[PDB]
Protein backbone atom coordinates (compact mmCIF):
# COMPACT_ATOMS: atom_id res chain seq x y z
CA UNK A 1 0.00 0.00 0.00
CA UNK A 2 0.75 3.68 -0.15
CA UNK A 3 -0.10 5.67 2.96
CA UNK A 4 -1.32 9.14 3.82
CA UNK A 5 1.09 11.61 5.41
CA UNK A 6 -1.25 12.83 8.16
CA UNK A 7 -2.34 9.24 8.93
CA UNK A 8 0.71 7.01 8.36
CA UNK A 9 -1.28 3.88 9.24
CA UNK A 10 -4.05 4.52 6.68
CA UNK A 11 -3.63 3.04 3.18
CA UNK A 12 -4.53 5.47 0.42
CA UNK A 13 -3.64 3.47 -2.69
CA UNK A 14 -1.41 0.73 -4.04
CA UNK A 15 2.30 0.74 -4.73
CA UNK A 16 3.35 -0.50 -8.15
CA UNK A 17 5.86 -2.88 -6.52
CA UNK A 18 5.08 -6.34 -7.87
CA UNK A 19 5.40 -9.64 -6.01
CA UNK A 20 8.68 -10.51 -7.76
CA UNK A 21 10.11 -7.10 -6.87
CA UNK A 22 8.84 -7.37 -3.30
CA UNK A 23 10.42 -10.78 -2.75
CA UNK A 24 13.66 -9.66 -4.40
CA UNK A 25 13.84 -6.64 -2.09
CA UNK A 26 13.10 -8.83 0.92
CA UNK A 27 15.84 -11.25 -0.19
CA UNK A 28 18.33 -8.39 -0.49
CA UNK A 29 17.34 -7.19 2.98
CA UNK A 30 17.85 -10.75 4.26
CA UNK A 31 21.23 -11.38 2.64
CA UNK A 32 22.62 -8.05 1.41
CA UNK A 33 24.41 -7.06 -1.78
CA UNK A 34 27.58 -8.36 -3.37
CA UNK A 35 30.82 -6.79 -2.19
CA UNK A 36 31.33 -5.10 -5.58
CA UNK A 37 27.93 -3.37 -5.39
CA UNK A 38 28.12 0.43 -5.07
CA UNK A 39 24.95 0.24 -2.95
CA UNK A 40 26.47 -2.35 -0.59
CA UNK A 41 26.15 -0.24 2.57
CA UNK A 42 22.41 0.31 2.11
CA UNK A 43 21.30 -3.17 3.24
CA UNK A 44 23.23 -4.89 6.03
CA UNK A 45 22.28 -8.58 5.91
CA UNK A 46 19.74 -9.68 8.50
CA UNK A 47 21.22 -13.17 8.20
CA UNK A 48 24.42 -11.73 9.71
CA UNK A 49 23.01 -9.01 11.97
CA UNK B 1 71.15 -43.40 63.28
CA UNK B 2 70.10 -39.90 64.33
CA UNK B 3 70.18 -37.67 61.24
CA UNK B 4 71.95 -34.50 62.35
CA UNK B 5 71.39 -33.12 58.83
CA UNK B 6 68.78 -33.84 56.18
CA UNK B 7 68.25 -32.32 52.70
CA UNK B 8 65.80 -29.57 53.60
CA UNK B 9 66.75 -27.82 50.37
CA UNK B 10 66.54 -24.12 49.65
CA UNK B 11 64.62 -21.40 51.41
CA UNK B 12 61.96 -20.20 48.97
CA UNK B 13 59.14 -17.84 49.92
CA UNK B 14 55.99 -17.86 47.78
CA UNK B 15 53.55 -14.95 48.03
CA UNK B 16 50.00 -15.12 46.67
CA UNK B 17 48.18 -11.84 46.03
CA UNK B 18 44.59 -11.08 45.03
CA UNK B 19 43.37 -8.01 43.13
CA UNK B 20 39.67 -7.17 42.96
CA UNK B 21 37.79 -4.40 41.17
CA UNK B 22 34.15 -3.53 40.59
CA UNK B 23 33.25 -1.54 37.48
CA UNK B 24 29.93 -0.22 36.21
CA UNK B 25 29.80 0.20 32.44
CA UNK B 26 27.33 2.01 30.20
CA UNK B 27 27.02 0.64 26.66
CA UNK B 28 25.30 2.20 23.66
CA UNK B 29 22.89 0.13 21.59
CA UNK B 30 24.68 0.93 18.34
CA UNK B 31 22.89 0.15 15.09
CA UNK B 32 24.13 -2.45 12.61
CA UNK B 33 25.42 -0.16 9.86
CA UNK B 34 27.90 -0.94 7.08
Amino acid sequence: YTYSDTEPMQPTGFATLTSYEYRDGLKIAMYGYDNDSPDFAKKPPADAT
Amino acid sequence: ATAILRPIGLHVEKFQQTYRKKWRFLTSANANVI
